[PDB]
This record gives structure tokens, C-alpha cells and sequence, in this order.
């Protein structure tokens, strides 16, 4: 067989987020909605490295920002979309006999696990990963097709059974394996306190003197399409050495720790994706990684 | 003295010594820090390590460290009260760096601004390399690095539960 | 609403395409302008093209 990869062979996202919008209602009264905005604080001049005289003259454009909750209301309220589109076997680029022979060996892939688990990090709340910490109480409003759906004490990292959950994943699923779409308006709410530092997205700073650079959207508290997208992706649970979900990555290599969670033992795509391709059959719980990938995206060929 | 540790569970989320110093600013804010119960952190390194230790003599009791870091209940870890016969306490060292003393000395020597400057010019910029915590103050309304080192036991302790004279 | 792949046979399609023909055929020149409203959300992602 020795079927080659296409030099190039593209794939698309399915998952779609949307970015957030941080506003500040009181828990009971959750009608006043009020714009979280982005202030400045003085600071800048003085560089201050030791010695280093080339570093050193660093012209000054600076201010740090900064954001808190209005000291009238005590209520966090995030808001965003999540847009599920299906045809996950749709290779942009390329498509010669090679993901035609990928798309039949990966049909008897249980799309109803990775359904059940993406609705379930919406459900647990994985993606303020930062405002979470200190919260009194947390409830997660999944509006998926008019119908309300309200949840609150879910655990993040075990995945703990649900019926509402796995209600919402029946639909995902059936948009998942065929084609279709769903959109479900996620609210959740926060009870952090009159003054809390509510904690929005950190943003790319070059060869500055700034420290604290914040993402806003026309003078709002925003965090990143981007960064929502990689708390539903949490769910990485058959690689080396499994602990905590981890994010699904072709090579599972997390930067922050500098690993490599499936490059090592073969389990990386390429390898498993030539294989089944080839003419090896795998193990449901590692063709799903491959399918997971499939639905992130990005170019696997070359 | 008998002593409670309080562990900070893995946190993919969050910093580790986040964790630490937002636990270490609700042990104070909400008591806690009387004046005997004081935190030791066995895994001191280049860090100050997730795993805190209070020691209190009277004696520290879980049900109300549980109950007082509630809002850490996600991520933390409350062992039971076990007893040691010494504890390395830290204490509590500041740094210097400019502004502070030329204020201090325009306030008390009745200096000039220039004057003070130029008393202090070719001194300061002190800069310590210590293990740390990053702590937001209340009565004062900004954030700081509290840096801690090895020192020998006292009696008294403060509200961070490091050591006091 | 049309299908995109499947020619189905309407005749406000057809209208259009008839004077088309007869300027494609012959001489003349015809102008029509195209408008497209589309339903996505509360800021969905939009695509020019690249360059």
C-alpha cells in the first residue's frame, strides 16, 4: 500500500468560539449589566537592568492596566458563544486518496465520548482559568437552541456523570458525525465580591518595559477566542503515562511544561494516522485522538 | 509544636505560587495569623514550595482552616494535625529602592528634595533574591512581593505568620 | 433558500438567465447587482480573502 501523505494536506476548525465579554450584575438582580472597563496606572522610566549599557536608554511609552468589578455589584457575568459545525472530514488542501482511505478508517470512531466531554468543560467551568479560583459560587446557563440549561458544581478534571449534559451532547454528536451546526449561548456567573480583580486576557508584549498588557475590546475586559478554544480542548487522557486531561495536540507537546505527551512512544498522529492508513488497525481510544485532531485542525502533511 | 499542613493540589490553571500567595493572603485577612499561627513551608526553594504548614501550639485545627480557606477548596489540600518538635520559620525582609527613603527623608531631616536626592544618590537599589510571595494589602491599596528568609525561632509571630523581632 | 450543488429547476432563475442569454448570444451588455444577507450570530468570524 505505502500511501504517502500529500505534501500538503489541510484541515479546518469545527469548533468556534467566540470571544467573552465580562460585565458586573448583582446575583439576584442580574439586569444591570455594567462594562467592565480597562483603567491605566503611572509607572514607566527607569529600566533598571544592572549594568547593561546598551539596554538601558529604552525610550518610555508606558502604563500598565488594570481592571477590577465595580464596588456597586459583587457578580461576574462572562458571555460567549460556541458555534459546532459538521463535515469533520473535509481536507481543504489535498484530499488525494489519503484522507478519503483516513475518513474509512476512522467511521467507527464513538463521537458520542468527545461530545459528552466538550459539553462537559463548558458545564465545569475550565474557562476562566484564573477567575475561577476564589468564587463563592459559579453557574453555567448553556442556552443551546432555546432551551435554558443551567448548571453550577461540576468537577473539572473527572468527569462525573450527567443526563443534562449528555443531552446537550446528543445534539453535538449528531452535528459531529455528519453535517449540521449548533450554537449555544454559555453565561456563566461568578460571585467574586465589590472590588475583585477580575482577571482578563493577557496579551503578547514584545521587547517593551511593560508587564501588564491587556486585551480589551473597545475598552472592555475580553479574554481570547483563542484561549477558550483550549479549555474545550482539555481532554487529552490516553497518552504516556495518562494523569490529568491534557490539551489534545498532535505531539501533546504543552509548552509551559516543555513535554511532548505523545511524541515518544509512537502515539503521535502521523505515526498512528500512517499506520490505520497503511492497513493497521487501532484502538478505539487512539483513533479518537486522531479524530480530535481532526476536528482542531492544521496542516498534517508534508 | 504540633502543626496542620496545607497543600496545594496541581494546578494546571494557575500558577502554583499563586495558589500560595492567595492562600497566604486569606489565612490573613480572615485571622488565621493571631499571633501564633504561623506558616512553614517544607518544599522551600527557589520558590516558597505548595506545601504550607501551620504550627500553631494552642494547636491548629482543621475544621476551621477548611472553613477559612473555602474559597481555595478547589485546589487545596488540608492535612491532618500532626506534631513536630522545631519548625524552620522565616521571617520577614524588606527591600529598599529609592523613592521610599527620599520621601522618609524630606519627611523627618527636613531636607530638599535635591538635597536628599543627593544624599542618596551613589547608595540604594536593594535587591533581594529570595524566595517570595506576591501579596495584595488591604489597609494599603497595591500589591508586593513579601520575600522571606531562614532565621532563628521567637516567641511572637505577625499577620503573615512570619517571625516578629 | 437554493441547493448549491444540485441544479433544481426555478423560474425566477430562469427569468434572469433569459436576458442574459440573449446578450451573451448577440451584441449588448447587461449589468445586475448582487446583494447577500447572511444570518450568522453575535460576532462571528468573517473571511476576506488573503492576499
Amino acid at each position: 500500500t505505502k500511501l504517502k501523505a500529500p505534501a500538503v494536506l489541510a484541515y479546518s476548525r469545527k469548533i468556534n468560539p467566540t470571544n467573552a465579554l465580562m460585565f458586573a450584575v448583582n446575583w439576584s438582580d442580574r439586569d444591570n449589566t455594567t462594562a467592565v472597563m480597562v483603567g491605566t496606572k503611572t509607572v514607566a522610566g527607569t529600566q533598571s537592568v544592572r549594568g547593561n549599557p546598551n539596554d538601558a536608554d529604552k525610550g518610555n511609552i508606558q502604563t500598565v492596566n488594570f481592571a477590577n468589578l465595580p464596588h456597586n455589584k459583587n457578580t461576574l457575568l462572562v458571555k460567549y458563544n460556541v458555534k459546532f459545525v459538521g463535515d469533520v472530514f473535509k481536507a481543504e488542501l489535498g484530499g488525494g486518496e489519503y484522507s478519503n482511505t483516513l475518513q474509512t478508517a476512522l467511521e467507527n470512531t464513538d463521537f458520542g465520548t468527545l461530545a459528552y466531554r466538550y459539553v462537559y468543560n463548558i458545564a465545569a467551568g475550565r474557562t476562566l482559568w484564573r477567575n475561577r479560583v476564589g468564587a463563592e459560587s459559579i453557574e453555567t446557563v448553556i442556552t443551546v437552541n432555546d432551551q435554558t440549561f443551567t448548571f453550577s458544581d461540576l468537577l473539572v478534571n473527572e468527569f462525573d456523570e450527567d443526563v443534562d449534559v449528555a443531552e446537550i451532547a446528543d445534539m453535538v454528536a449528531g452535528v459531529l458525525s455528519g453535517e449540521g451546526f449548533v450554537t449555544l449561548k454559555v453565561e456563566h456567573y461568578m460571585l467574586l465580591g465589590e472590588g475583585s480583580e477580575v482577571f482578563p486576557s493577557q496579551e503578547f508584549v514584545e521587547n517593551s518595559k511593560l508587564s501588564k498588557q491587556l486585551f480589551d475590546l473597545n475598552g472592555q475586559a475580553a479574554m481570547h477566542d483563542q484561549k477558550i478554544g483550549n479549555a474545550i480542548r482539555t481532554i487529552d487522557t490516553w497518552y504516556e503515562d495518562a494523569t490529568t486531561p491534557i490539551a489534545v495536540e498532535p505531539y501533546g507537546s504543552v509548552v509551559r511544561n516543555g513535554v511532548a505527551y505523545r511524541a515518544g512512544n509512537k502515539t503521535d498522529l502521523f505515526t498512528l494516522m500512517d499506520g490505520a492508513v497503511n492497513g493497521k488497525s487501532l484502538t478505539e481510544e487512539d483513533q479518537m485522538f486522531v479524530t480530535a485532531n481532526l476536528i482542531r485542525g492544521g496542516v498534517f502533511g508534508g | 509544636y504540633n502543626t496542620i499542613s496545607i497543600t496545594v493540589v496541581d494546578a494546571d490553571d494557575v500558577g502554583v505560587n499563586f495558589v500560595v500567595s492567595k492562600v497566604l493572603s486569606t489565612l490573613h485577612n480572615k485571622g488565621i495569623f493571631n499571633g501564633e499561627v504561623g506558616v512553614t513551608f517544607p518544599r522551600m526553594d527557589k520558590n516558597v514550595g505548595d506545601i504550607i504548614t501551620l504550627f500553631s501550639k494552642t494547636g491548629v485545627d482543621r475544621k476551621v482552616l477548611t472553613s477559612t480557606l473555602n474559597t481555595l477548596t478547589d485546589f487545596i489540600h488540608i492535612g491532618k494535625p500532626k506534631e513536630a518538635d522545631k519548625v524552620k520559620t522565616y521571617r520577614k525582609v524588606d527591600t529598599k529602592s529609592k523613592g521610599k527613603l527620599i520621601r522618609r527623608c524630606i519627611k523627618r531631616k527636613g531636607v530638599s528634595a535635591e538635597t536628599a536626592e543627593s544624599l542618596y544618590g551613589n547608595y540604594k537599589g536593594e535587591k533581594c533574591k529570595l524566595p517570595y510571595i506576591v501579596v495584595n494589602s488591604k489597609s494599603t491599596g497595591q500589591r508586593f512581593s513579601m520575600f522571606l528568609e531562614e532565621c532563628e525561632n521567637s516567641e511572637k509571630f505577625n499577620s503573615y505568620g512570619l517571625c516578629i523581632v
